[PDB]
């Protein structure tokens, strides 16, 4: 929002002042002749036509304009980053973050992390959004160096401290009457505030793929849209033998039920004969089924269960268990 | 403070103006109405009127209206001063000059302090109004709920960022000091009033404190009193002629200043929403209007926008892709849409075809 | 009557209590609103508050 | 019938039996004031009334 002050308009018994170019922007000035104005108790400050009224202006800035005005930008391509979490092998919650990049070489633990980058290339953004307060909004372009009559560039103004006001508000004066001492005037309403009244819906509002944006970076916040192709280095340490392993036999898994349903809602059983106990993984290459279970205890005889689920009425594949991968058909489903 | 007040009352003194009252349309009071200035959250209003206020001269007696009586300058008891918009007034405080007080909406202030013969009052209209509460359209602020910045001219009365130059005062007409010499006219000046006096010729246009009184006019009429003074110091205006001191650019502070507070809100009213699987069902009966939206979380938007306080009720259906809504101050939700097969793969050849038909809503048709 | 008034007032005492007034949101008088009911055809509001009246 | 309708679900005036739900859901009292903020149903069957 603007301001608009006056200083003292001109004054005598007869002849004039004369108006001059006092600079402010919108600022106007204008002689008023034969003025013929009373003070209370007074004597009308003159003789004769007075002849002697400049009625001159000034426009500035309001001072909400510290504490608040418009945030007019330029967005540009910058970047894309991410958090994760790496739970791997013997290693528990390991909440990692790096950009997109296909580049990033970032080591953690023993994982050498190379990330990306995304197959999608995009993000709902624009070069010209405009934000105040929390809410942000795409205006289509923020008529900077134009003069919008005020409408919306009511203070044409490159920063806060920038007084640099290429902006209308149109101000015209109006003669001063009525023996009253005044500066009758014109000028427009602050325009950029009418649309304070016609503000929409901010785009975080409108973003897409239920996701959101952060203030300070205009980072998106996770529209999970595409593939990552990844690359870390593991501990080859961490691994062990082949040959030492409590081996697999007697291989057979009972499809006891699954229920077509979102959580894995679906469990089914084996039974088996173990070369000796122990534990050893159960990965699912094929995750129709997607199970709760990805590593188990392998006790002697491992004859035992899991839960997943498939959107399938009912599948007839298999996956993998302890290097073994081992067939269960799966059975009819109900839905919910 | 005190000490930016004494800022202000140090060198400043009321005034009085010609201000357009509704009793008879114009009063030339020092309650002058001036400054008006309310744009806080709760609407309250940091004014200052022609005259000092609050604080007496010197910066004491919060109580003590420092105002303009007449061409004299007095400050008497803040006793009684009626604090009324269309609807009384929620005054909060002042500040010398300054007056920091709130009101209901409307559109008319109604102040003047009651002298006793008089309220000396000036009246104004300007539109008044209820900040609303944020994402919802209510009349009142709740008292609990759902907490929100909001703006507020900040009470504080030490402030110095802000500043007001108390501007050198100017010119003054008078009649009164023209007394007649038992023949003509007879100048009497108080003290120190070099009183511009002009009669049919040039009398000391220059002003006297003498009683120097000239047979040119013996009529006092063409003879023009025109008083000078300098002593305490106010801002000009247009409402002000152009005072012979354009000086005393003392940036005296504003007390006052518009901050962002916070203040809350409550929260809306939760509808009914039945998962009828294939569609689900929301129906609210509140209290006030306020938006929901239903934006797609898949490739588009597609929501909704609207403001509605009746008790009511809506229909929708999605893919398990969810879907964003939120009614008041309700955060946004969104859940999949799904436990609904519809259909069975295989019973008799009728049956699959019905299947077929239905296993998918179209792509079943398109591919029958 | 006064019978049931003075059966009203041989035992009972007033009170305050911070009622949230509008001045600052909140007050403690013994005008602590209360008993707010009116529904009346006339729109006539029998009430009553913190304190005896 | 969540008060909608049977906002008063009773037998009898005398008969003090309210099958009904206001649906009165209380609220955490805070700042420091001593009161019972919550939630219920307006009446309904006022409402079509």
């Amino acid at each position: 929002k603007y301001k608009t002050k006056v200083p003292s308009p001109v004054v005598k018994c007869c002849g004039a002042t004369q108006c001059t170019s006092k600079p402010h922007p919108d600022y106007q000035c204008q002689v008023f002749s034969g003025v013929y104005p009373f003070m209370y108790g007074g004597a009308y400050c003159f003789c004769d036509t007075e002849n002697t009224q400049m009625s001159e202006a000034y426009v500035e800035r309001s001072e909400e304009c510290s504490i608040d005005h418009a945030k007019a930008y330029k967005v540009h391509t910058g970047t894309v980053q991410a958090m994760v979490n790496i739970t791997y092998g013997s290693v528990s919650w390991r909440s990692a973050d790096v950009y997109v990049n296909g580049e990033t070489p970032a080591k953690i633990g023993d994982a050498k992390l190379i990330i990306g980058p995304l197959s999608s290339a995009w993000s709902p953004f624009d070069n010209k959004v405009v934000v105040y307060g929390h809410e942000v909004y795409n205006y289509d372009f923020p008529e900077y160096g134009t003069g919008k009559a005020g409408s919306f560039g009511d203070l044409q103004s490159r920063t806060s401290t920038s007084n640099d006001l290429y902006a209308n508000t149109n101000l015209k004066l109006q003669r001063p009457q009525a023996g009253i001492v005044h500066t009758p005037f014109t000028q427009v309403p602050s325009g950029f505030e009418r649309w304070k009244k016609d503000k929409g819906a901010p785009l975080n509002d409108v973003a897409p793929f239920g996701c959101s944006i952060a203030l300070e970076p205009l980072r998106a916040e996770n529209c999970a849209v595409g593939s990552i192709p990844i690359s870390i280095d593991i501990p080859d340490a961490a691994f062990t033998r082949i040959s030492e392993t409590p081996t697999v036999s007697d291989l057979e898994c009972k499809i006891t039920e699954c229920t077509y349903a979102f959580d894995f809602g679906g469990i089914a059983t084996v039974a088996y004969k173990s070369s000796k106990a122990g534990n050893c993984p159960i990965h699912s290459p094929s995750g129709v089924a997607v199970i709760k279970e990805n590593d188990v205890t392998l006790a002697e005889s491992g004859s035992f269960t899991f839960h997943f689920s498939t959107a399938n009425i009912h599948p007839a594949f298999k996956l993998q268990v302890c290097t073994s991968a081992v067939t269960c058909k799966g059975d009819c489903k109900p839905p919910k | 403070d005190l000490d930016t007040h004494f800022t202000q009352y140090k060198l400043a003194r009321p005034y009085i103006a010609d201000c357009p009252n509704c009793g008879h349309s114009r009063c030339d009071s020092p309650i002058a109405i001036e400054e008006v200035r309310g744009d806080a959250h709760a609407g309250v209003i940091r004014i200052q009127t022609s005259a000092m206020f609050g604080l007496k001269t010197d910066g004491v007696d919060l109580a003590y209206m420092s105002f303009m009586n007449g061409k004299t300058q007095k400050s008497i008891k803040i006793d009684n001063l009626h604090v009324r918009t269309s609807a009384p007034c929620s005054l909060v405080s002042h500040h010398g000059y300054y007056i920091l007080a709130q009101c209901p909406p409307g559109d008319t202030v109604t102040v003047g302090f009651h002298d006793g013969p008089n309220r000396h009052t000036c009246t104004v209209a300007h539109k008044v109004e209820f900040r609303p509460v944020g994402r919802e359209k209510y009349r009142h602020p709740p008292e609990h709920g759902v907490e929100l910045p909001c703006n507020r001219y900040t009470h504080k009365r030490a402030d110095q960022g802000h500043y007001v130059e108390m501007h050198q005062p100017g010119l003054v007409a008078d009649h009164s000091l023209l007394s007649i010499h038992s023949a003509k006219v007879k100048i009497t000046v108080p003290s120190g009033a070099q009183v511009k006096y002009y009669c049919k010729c040039p009398d000391v246009r220059k002003g006297i404190t003498s009683s120097d009184h000239t047979t040119t006019c013996t009529d006092v009429k063409q003879c023009r009193a025109y008083l000078i003074d300098n002593k305490k110091w106010v801002y000009n205006s247009g409402r002000l002629p152009r005072g012979e001191g354009d000086t005393f650019k003392g940036k005296l502070h504003v007390p006052f200043v518009p901050v962002k507070a916070k203040c809350i809100a409550t929260l809306a009213p939760e509808p009914l929403v039945e998962h009828k699987h294939r569609t689900l069902i929301l129906h609210l009966h509140p209290d006030h209007p306020t938006l929901l939206t239903t934006r797609s979380l898949g490739s588009d938007a597609n929501p909704t926008r609207q403001w509605i306080e009746r008790p009511t009720t809506v229909n929708f259906t999605v893919t398990g892709e969810g879907l964003e809504y939120t009614w008041g101050n309700h955060p946004p939700k969104r859940v999949w849409a799904q436990e609904s097969g519809e259909g069975n793969p295989h019973g008799w050849p009728h049956e699959v075809v019905v299947y077929y038909y239905n296993r998918y809503p179209l792509t079943t048709i398109i591919g029958l």
